[PDB]
RNA sequence: CCUUCUCAAACAUUCUGUUUGGUAGUGAGUGAUACUCUUUGGAGUUAACUUGAAAUUGCCUUAAA
RNA sequence: GUUCUUUGUAAAGUGCCUUCGAAGAGUCGAGUUGUUUGGGAAUGCAGCUCUAAGUGGGUGGUUCCAUCUAAAGCUAA
RNA sequence: CUUAGUAACGCGAGUGAAGCGGCAAAAGCUCAAAUUUGAAAUCUGGUACCUUCGGUGCCCGAGUUGUAAUUUGGAGAGGG
């Protein structure tokens, strides 16, 4: 590899700001509601159905969990 | 209704604070085309027959202002509340808050453009100020903070 | 003996002459011939006793004997516990190779990973790297040509073990080849674990060679520089030596003090060896002045009869700094007072000081009286590009040294206030530093 | 650069802010005609990377097409036919509706002296680039033609018509092989 | 801390070079008898208008 | 949201030397022991230092409409 | 070739040392309904419910490796 | 041209490619993305002249919701 590159933390900062300002999509809202009430076992199925890729569903679930942790723990 | 990010604007500064801010900004009007042209012609004439300090002006370019922010160089930022592509300015208040740079929302982009010899200026920010106005700049920053962050602490809430 | 009595190449001899050292030291005289012969050697030579050049010269001789292109292999690898030691060794190598045509580089923790990877890909025949980043570069960087490791030397194995890189050292030994690799090492002392590490690395039977009040001031991070400047101004006409944790910071401070119209002398590894020796001799024989020096530079360097010893920055070797005062008091006609600057978050060092049980005194200063040159410094930095760049480089070096300090329990980057440090350096806006916080 | 923030924000098209903006802008557009002049694009981040320049000679148009030939290609053809003197450069999606889909199209006026004297953009003035959307030379047109490098487009690498001529032509030389 | 270091260029700490280029261009134009200096324009207009 | 009491003479006229006059202030707080004073109650003087212009009560009409 | 102009602390190229170091979203993709091929992995194209990440993604052969960096455009033979 | 009437499909009738190899010709580049901010330095149009497929001075407007320098990973940029 010669051009894979890294985030440099600028893309990270911009993406975090965009995630905070934009809010949560209705499907994202349902996913977080299921996580906070049902759990991963129920949220991952919905994520896969909405997306169709298991890896993408797992990544979205992890992102939602991180957002919930950053929000409720402050 | 509108989401919390929308309606954050339109909660502008009061009459007195906005008037004071515009009065301060009017002391740093960037030289227009004619003024710069005449200054350059005078300099050329002086050079023809045979050390100034850094000029002070208000930074207003949207890209330029955004570049100034996120580097903590900017001290005051003015944001227009009537930008037709709202997406160009939705992120500015939150970015300024994250960076800690004081910011304010003023009524009308044409008002910002007038103080910078432009038809419409999306934003207007100050980076460096003269020592004489440094105390005035700090006082205006404190007044803006008190009247915006505390008075409108709920601006980011209640849709 | 002298360097002229050895089979040294013409460029190497010219570089040695440029250094200004013509008489071989005892450790050098005892280690250079065996090293040239290729026999593995380990010893307990004290730091700063010239062993660095002692084992660097054989490496350059081997490189000049092989005469392989930079793309061919990686040549020599040097491992040092601390970033400052790596910088000093790289400076010495560059000074020696000025005449030589071979390539050299560094791999320092907290530095630009992409730049180091590019340099390694280009090919480095004399690499000095800390084990922590050396392991990462060996493992997660394609194109590395470490397969051609011809020699390997370890400096200050005891410090490396103490820091906690013993597992890293074992991993490096496992990864690196051992067919044609000649292994050596040097350190101030050697423990049982160090002996085991040497046995693991050193392939053959290695050759063995052997040869006051603790005044401190608690000051804010922002006001430390102003307090030091006031102390220097009011202590003029005396002799003072200031210890720092970065050569770039020392250079920036010396330049700033010179610009503020007060004579000051600098003593850092980045300075030329001839210039370094000339400045040291001038300071020793002047009887009046202020010397700004790095910890590694003065680690083994002679200490003249100086009135003050100021440890402005946290010591690179806490044990050595703690034990120095006992010998320093005896080695000077007038017992030189020891001064140390401690951040309020750095009070943990008081625990180690008490453990030492040496006499201590807490000096105090009034906040009302201070140099009050913050505005002038800020204006000068904002107006002068060279001074701004030097200050930024010094701040970056200081932050990097702080992040790499072994005593993590006492020194932590998180507890530091970046805004106050930047203000002390004269930057209202703290410049970004790639610190793994 | 503010463009990065806008590009990142545009990704979350399902966000509350963008969800509200979609309905507001679609309601505003429905009042106007099918094709109308746009003072400036509503998505500067996409337009700038799509060759848009804030200078005289660049024209941005908004066109409405009924939801289900690709819709983008149909919109480009519709805008080009009305604006014959203009040249279609590219297009992008801006909004959608249950009954209509909205796209913003960028056009360049080759007649303007600014474009003619601009080396970076004077190439469009060549007559070969007349009615690019009609011949499917735009980004959407090329995509609809399946012109790409890879085994995925080997059977349609150079169109679906020249292959018939290639395979149905009996090549004969002066000296038979 | 900011986002990107981006070491500052010398032009920020140095007088503008574009302004110097424009001044030199105006000097060349004046030397070539192409641009009338403002003082010369004022002198000519003072005689004129009467 | 206005700006701040930017010099007057006699001699000498070496083109500036001698003498005189004109200077009534943001507040609060901390603080190093001498001057007198009237006898009592403190009235004026005397080192030094912090401050976001900070602060909780000493018994005439055209900058018109 | 002949020349008149050059202009200014102006521009460009190489090696070394230091500090930084940004890549195209209703887009890929999945689902579904039609078209195309003699194409077995309908690839490709067409309507639409859905719609992602940046040490990431696509294309392949093997429990890892090989190549490239799509969602922008110009170019005579 | 060859691969080749081969792979593949239909497994009948028939349809039917592509890498490699040789030949003809070979030129690579232009944007987006990181601040010129110690000076929108960019450009359309009108006017007076000249050495007119255009050039200069002036004027007006477009542009700061981005026209002027550099760069497309083959990297690239700020300094010595």
């Amino acid at each position: 590899s010669y051009k894979k590159g890294a985030a440099s933390n600028r893309t990270k900062f911009v993406r975090s700001l965009v995630r905070e300002i934009a809010g949560l999509s209705p499907y994202e809202r349902r996913l977080i509601d299921l996580i906070r009430n049902s759990g991963e076992k129920r949220a991952r199925k919905v994520a896969k159905k909405r997306l169709g890729s298991f890896t993408r569903a797992k990544a979205k679930v992890e992102e939602m969990n991180n957002i919930i942790a950053a929000s409720r723990r402050h | 209704k509108v989401p919390p990010t929308i309606a954050q604007f339109q909660y502008t500064l009061d009459r007195n604070t906005a008037a004071e801010t515009f009065k301060l900004f009017n002391k740093y009007r960037p030289e227009t085309a004619a003024e710069k042209k005449e200054r350059l012609t005078k300099e050329a004439a002086a050079v023809a027959e045979g050390a100034s300090p850094k000029p002070y002006a208000v930074k207003y370019g949207l890209n330029h202002v955004v570049a100034l922010i996120e580097n903590k160089k900017a001290k005051l930022v003015l944001i227009a509340n009537d930008v037709d592509p709202i997406e160009l300015v939705v992120f500015l208040p939150a970015l300024c808050k994250k960076m800690g740079v004081p910011y304010a929302i003023v009524k009308g982009k044409a008002r910002l453009g007038t103080l910078v010899n432009q038809k419409t200026s999306a934003v207007a920010a100050l980076t460096e100020v003269r020592a004489e106005d440094e105390a005035a700049l700090a006082k205006l920053v404190s007044t803006i903070d008190a009247n915006f962050a505390d008075k409108y602490d709920e601006v980011k809430k209640h849709w | 003996e002298k360097f002229e009595e050895l089979k040294l190449s013409q460029p190497t001899l010219k570089a040695i002459e440029k250094m200004g050292f013509t008489t071989m030291t005892s450790v050098q005289a005892r280690t250079i011939p065996p090293l040239l012969a290729g026999r593995d050697v380990l010893g307990a030579a004290k730091t700063g006793s010239g062993k660095t050049l002692a084992f660097l010269i054989p490496a350059i001789e081997l490189l000049h004997s092989l005469k392989f292109k930079p793309r061919n292999g990686t040549g020599i690898i040097v491992i040092t516990p601390t970033r400052e030691l790596a910088l000093q060794i790289f400076g010495v190598a560059r000074e020696l190779m000025e005449f030589h045509s071979q390539t050299f580089g560094i791999v320092i923790g907290g530095a630009n990973r992409r730049q180091e990877a590019e340099k390694l890909m280009k090919g480095v025949n004399m690499l000095i790297a800390t084990p922590g980043r050396l392991l990462d570069h060996l493992q997660n960087t394609k194109g590395f040509v470490f397969k051609n490791l011809k020699a390997l030397i370890i400096d200050e194995a005891d410090r490396i073990l103490e820091i906690g890189f013993e597992d890293e050292m074992r991993q490096i030994i496992k990864i690196l080849p051992n067919e044609d690799r000649q292994s050596m090492l040097f350190s101030a002392t050697q423990t049982t674990k160090v002996e085991d590490l040497a046995r693991i690395s050193l392939r053959p039977g290695p050759l063995f060679i052997n040869v006051l009040e603790q005044g401190y001031v608690v000051c804010d991070s922002d006001k430390r520089f102003l307090l030091l400047f006031s102390f220097l101004k009011r202590n003029q006409k005396k002799k003072i030596i200031v210890f720092l944790s970065s050569c770039n910071s020392v250079k920036y401070y010396a330049e700033l003090l010179n610009y503020i119209d007060l004579p000051v002398l600098e003593l850092h590894g980045k300075q030329k060896q001839q210039k370094r020796t000339n400045t040291f001799f001038e300071f020793c024989n002047a009887e009046r002045g202020i010397l700004i020096c790095t910890d590694v530079a003065a680690r083994g360097l002679d200490i003249p009869a100086v009135d003050w010893i100021i440890q402005f920055d946290p010591p690179d070797d806490p044990r050595d700094y703690i034990h120095r005062v006992g010998r320093t008091a005896r080695g000077t006609k007038g017992k030189g007072k020891s001064l140390m600057f401690l951040t309020p978050n750095e009070l943990g060092f008081l625990r180690y000081l008490k453990a030492s049980k040496v006499p201590l005194n807490e000096y105090e200063f009034p906040e009302n009286k201070i140099a009050n040159v913050q505005s002038q410094l800020e204006k000068l930095i904002k107006s002068n590009y060279y001074l701004h760049q030097t200050a930024k480089d010094g701040y970056r070096s200081y932050l990097q040294a702080y992040a790499s300090h072994s005593l993590k329990t006492v020194y932590q980057i998180d507890k530091l206030d970046l805004a106050k440090v930047a203000k002390s350096y004269g930057f209202p806006v703290p410049p970004k530093v790639n610190i793994t916080i | 650069g503010a463009y990065k923030y806008l590009e990142e924000l545009q990704r979350k098209k399902q966000s509350d802010v963008l969800r509200f903006l979609q309905r507001v802008r679609v309601w505003e557009y429905r009042q106007k005609n099918v094709i109308h002049r746009a003072a400036r694009p509503t998505r500067p981040d996409k337009a700038r990377r799509l060759g848009y320049k804030a200078k005289q000679g660049f024209v941005i148009y908004r066109v409405r097409v009924r939801r289900g030939r690709s819709l983008r290609a149909t919109a480009e053809e519709r805008v080009g036919r009305r604006a014959a003197n203009l040249r279609v450069l590219n297009s992008y999606w801006v909004n959608q509706d249950s009954t209509y889909k909205y796209f913003e199209v960028i056009l360049v006026d080759p007649q303007h002296k600014a474009i003619r004297r601009d080396a970076r953009y004077n190439w469009i003035c060549d007559p070969v680039h007349k009615h690019r959307e009609a011949r499917g030379l735009t980004a959407t047109g090329k995509k609809s033609r399946g012109i790409n490098k890879g085994h995925k487009f080997n059977n349609t690498k150079a169109g679906r018509r020249k292959t018939w001529k290639r395979q149905n032509t009996l090549s004969l030389w002066r000296y038979r092989k | 801390m900011p986002l990107t270091a981006v070491p500052e260029p010398k032009r920020r700490f140095v007088p503008s070079k574009n302004e110097a280029k424009r001044v030199m261009k105006i000097v060349r134009a004046i030397r070539e008898g192409r641009i009338i200096p403002p003082k010369k324009l004022k002198e000519m207009k003072e005689k004129e208008k009467i």
